[PDB]
RNA sequence: CGUCAAAACUUGUGGGCUCAUUCUCGAUACGUGAAAAGGGUGUUGGUGGAUAGGGACAGUUGGACGGUGGCCAUGGAAGUCGGCAUCCGCUAAGGAGUGUGUAACAACUCACCAACCGAAUCCACCGGCCCCGAAAAUGGAUGACGCUUAAGCCCCAUGUG
């Protein structure tokens, strides 16, 4: 929903991601800087790898680059360090001390304030997304 | 071509089955008369369809096998293994006679005269009569259209006239389906194997019930 | 219509003379049959089947011709069973409005003959009834049901030669279609 | 036999029509256009002398019922030519090989195809009139127009058939001179 | 390319029919039962094979 | 009982179906190519369902949006090569999305409905007559002609009214 252009790929882990999307210093609107520059280098210290096909959001008045809720991606976005990904071919993954965030966390947490009913939508929704990362940790 | 089944449209002769008298018996292919679940309590398929013969006909094994396998195929392929139990409801057995002349004891022409020409085992067929459910298939209602489609290959694996009827009868079992359910409800219906048993008004010695 | 083809007889009959049936119990139809010879045959015949009883054992009291209302059209519904096509009994429901039920039975039979190809034995005409509502079902009867139904129509006959004057030698005068 | 019956005609307004015989003689702005119909006679009845004409049947057969429409429409279209005429636009279309069409007037000359082979020529029948127009970015363009679509069209369809090709694949074939707008001469009254 | 529009027009010409099997018939989109008598308007109709 | 060929060229008094670019619609019992399968929106008449005027059916018209990827495989599909998916809101309705495919986004589409719409229509069955199916050697034979508001096929009647 609310769709927008192909940003394609991250291309560099530092500042100025994408093949040529963020290479212009100032865009055709004169939109100002804050969330586009070193902030997306700063972002890389919290997340790396996988399909970072991105999305670009022009909603306020400072340039803003933010990642899609992409699948595999928004899951591995929970990790705190890099074990070294080793390139995405056939939807790769690796351990990083963070799992079990579905049925006891988001499902319960978002139960009173979500799309649809308490136990039909939300709880059921979240589960599948990391169903086989289950392990009963405290 | 093959001593073809077309040609054997008549009967003429007696019934010719297996007999002691028979010792020339050949053996067709055609094997598994019951397909789908063979321990389908009748409840399993509520539903019953018959693939009937229209009449009076004679039928080769070749055809028979062919439809069978076809039947299963489309069916299962579309619909699952048990979603019916497709049952060849016909066993057929009648034994065919061959000439297949000229057994090489002389020159050529007027080889035989007739010389106890008299038929060799040729094949099996039923020389069929009385609109026999050929295969009967018992389903679940949902799976009816799937049931039908196989029959569309299946008919084709015969020649001749075979018709497709659904019965009020439950799946190889008995009575208008609503009354059957009702029959269980009214208790007048009793389960055996896949196959099932129905209660007599003559009333015998004694199933008794409660209570101690 | 009324080319009154077919006849209508009511047959009233009884089972066993025998006191083995002390007291037989009696049968009626009004039946369209073209004569009574048939009529009684038919009568008997369902009796020989439907009722399993041989005629030669039992007894028809009466077979008597049965008359229509009057002078005008009443809307008939017709119900049919035909056995043929080497595939037995089959049903049909058809619709005629006329002044005579007889003409309706009649007309059915040709109609079937022409129209479903059929032959007469092989039919058992179940029933004919005057239809009361403004329906009257069928589109063709309804079609010509209209108050103020009226028409145009043209282009046909009268016998061109004839003995009521006059064969080959014609025309003395000149041509078009004529009307 | 089951009554259709036969008869004559439906109508609109500002254009005169025959109302008699097998033949409709339609007269309006652009002249008069008239056609004679064969077995096409059918339940007429005039509803106004000048103002209402219909032919929408009482009984008959299945096949009959279709015709009735087909009949109106066509004569309606007799009215159409007589009122607003027909204008067909065609454009020559070609890519590998350039293609040229002129108009003699009395006849249409078609050049170039595939380097040109034969010269396609169509004599301009009556009132299909032909213009090669080109300014206004009128473009590889022929224009056929006159007050009989059927003729304007027939001649037209004929043209599409005049630009046929055979041997060595439609998956590389396209080029030819195709219909680009079949219309009226204009909107008119 | 004689012009895109033309290609579109053309495609209509170049590709757009389904076919009666039996008589191979070049048939419509909306075709059901062929136009050749001797084919009895037969109903296996196949799509034109896409070009390559 | 058309004409060849005796007898209604059946009408007063009569009914349907059937139209057949076939070497060609068909047409006397017996009879014997009865083409077969197997088909055909040819026509012709059922049966079962319907939806149906609180609106059905066609045709239109407007919209097919929003809470929201609810989604996962996934090089790359946020609805959309692929695969497990899926609820709320707004409503007349609109799919956690019918297709089309920018590798993917997009876009393109309508399934979903209102509005129009204004009457039958819609589905499945049905089986009837009718046609395709339907190729060999001398010119060619429903007897011949021909017949088709029959002279076919089928029907009845020679009949008031």
């Amino acid at each position: 929903p609310n769709q927008e252009i192909t940003v394609v790929v991250r291309a560099v882990g530092g500042e100025v991601p994408a093949t040529a999307s963020l290479a212009p210093k100032v865009g055709p609107l004169g939109l100002n800087a804050k969330k586009i520059g070193e902030d997306i280098a700063k972002s890389t210290k919290d997340w790396k790898g996988l399909k970072v096909t991105c999305q670009l959001r022009v909603k306020n008045r400072v340039a803003t680059v933010v990642v899609t809720p992409s699948v595999a991606s928004r899951l591995i976005r929970a990790l705190k360090e890099p074990p070294r990904d080793r390139k995405k071919v056939k939807n790769i993954k690796h351990d990083g001390n963070i799992a079990f965030s579905e049925i006891l966390k988001i499902a319960k947490e978002s139960a009173p304030n979500s799309m649809g009913a308490s136990m039909k939508s939300v709880v059921m929704e979240v589960l599948g997304t990391a169903v086989s990362i289950g392990c009963t940790i405290d | 071509a093959r001593r073809p089944a077309r040609c054997y449209r008549f009967c003429k002769n007696k019934p010719y089955p297996k007999s002691r008298f028979c010792r020339g018996v050949p053996d067709p292919r055609i094997r598994t008369f019951d397909i789908g679940k063979r321990r389908a309590p009748v409840d399993e398929f509520p539903v019953c369809v018959h693939v009937v013969s229209r009449e009076l006909e004679q039928i080769s094994s070749e055809a028979l096998e062919a439809a069978r396998i076809q039947a299963n195929k489309y069916m299962v392929k579309r619909a699952n293994k048990e979603c019916f139990h497709m049952r060849i409801r016909a066993h057929p057995f009648h034994v065919l006679r061959i000439n297949k002349m000229l057994s090489c004891a002389g020159a050529d022409r007027l080889q035989t005269g007739m010389r106890q020409s008299y038929g060799k085992p040729n094949g099996t067929c039923a020389r069929v009569r009385i609109g026999q459910i050929l295969l009967s298939m018992r389903t679940k209602d949902t799976y009816v259209p799937q049931a039908l489609e196989s029959l569309r290959r299946a008919k084709m694996k015969f020649p001749g006239r075979q018709i497709i009827v659904i019965s009020k009868y439950w799946g190889f079992t008995n009575i208008l389906r609503n009354e059957y359910e009702e029959l269980r409800d009214a208790g007048k219906l009793q389960q055996r194997g896949l196959h099932v048993k129905l209660i007599t008004p003559k009333g015998k010695i004694t199933p008794y019930n409660i209570m101690a | 219509m009324v080319r009154p083809h077919l006849r209508h007889y009511c047959v009233v009959g009884r089972e066993t003379p025998s006191e083995k049936n002390p007291q037989p119990t009696v049968y009626k139809f009004e039946v369209f049959a073209p004569n009574f010879v048939v009529a009684k045959s038919r009568f008997w015949r369902m009796m020989r089947e439907k009722n399993k009883v041989k005629s030669t054992h039992g007894d028809v009291l009466s077979c008597k011709v049965v008359k229509d209302r009057k002078l005008a059209a009443r809307n008939y519904s017709v119900d049919i069973a035909y056995y043929s096509q080497r595939c037995g009994y089959t049903h049909m429901v058809k619709e005629f409005r006329d002044v005579c039920k007889a003409g309706a039975v009649s007309q059915a039979y040709n109609d079937l003959a022409s129209r479903h190809r059929a032959r007469y034995h092989n039919i058992e005409v179940l029933g004919v009834k005057s239809i009361p509502n403004h329906e009257v079902r069928r589109l063709n009867v309804a079609q010509f049901h209209p108050h103020n139904l009226s028409f145009p129509l043209l282009q046909r006959r009268v016998k061109a030669p004839r003995k009521d004057r006059v064969i080959f030698v014609k025309k003395n005068s000149k041509r078009a279609v004529v009307a | 036999m089951k009554i259709k019956s036969h008869d004559q005609i439906t109508f609109p307004e500002d254009v005169t029509v025959s109302v008699k015989d097998r033949i409709v003689t339609v007269k309006g702005k652009r002249g008069t256009l008239t056609k004679d119909l064969r077995h096409l006679q059918l339940d007429f009845r005039v509803n106004k002398k000048l103002r209402t004409f219909t032919a929408v049947r009482w009984f008959g057969n299945k096949i009959n019922n279709s015709t009735i429409n087909t009949a109106l429409s066509h004569v309606r279209n007799m009215i159409t030519g007589v009122t607003k005429g027909f204008r067909f636009k065609v454009r020559f279309a070609y890519a590998h090989f350039p293609i040229s069409v002129t108009v003699e007037n009395q006849l249409v000359e078609i050049r170039n195809f595939l380097g040109e082979k034969r010269v396609r020529r169509q004599v301009v029948a009556d009132d299909v009139k032909v213009y090669r127009t080109d300014a206004a970015l009128v473009k590889d363009e022929l224009v056929l127009e006159g007050n009989d679509l059927e003729q304007v069209s027939r001649e037209a369809a004929v043209m599409h058939q005049l630009c046929l090709v055979k041997k060595k694949d439609i998956r590389k074939f396209l080029d030819g001179i195709y219909v680009q707008t079949k219309t009226n001469i204009e909107v008119d009254e | 390319v004689m012009e895109p529009t033309l290609e579109a027009l053309a495609k209509k010409y170049n590709w757009e029919k389904k076919v009666c099997r039996r008589c191979y018939a070049r048939l419509p989109v909306r075709a059901t039962n062929c136009r050749k008598k001797g084919c009895g308007h037969c109903s296996n109709l196949r799509m034109k094979k896409k070009l390559r």
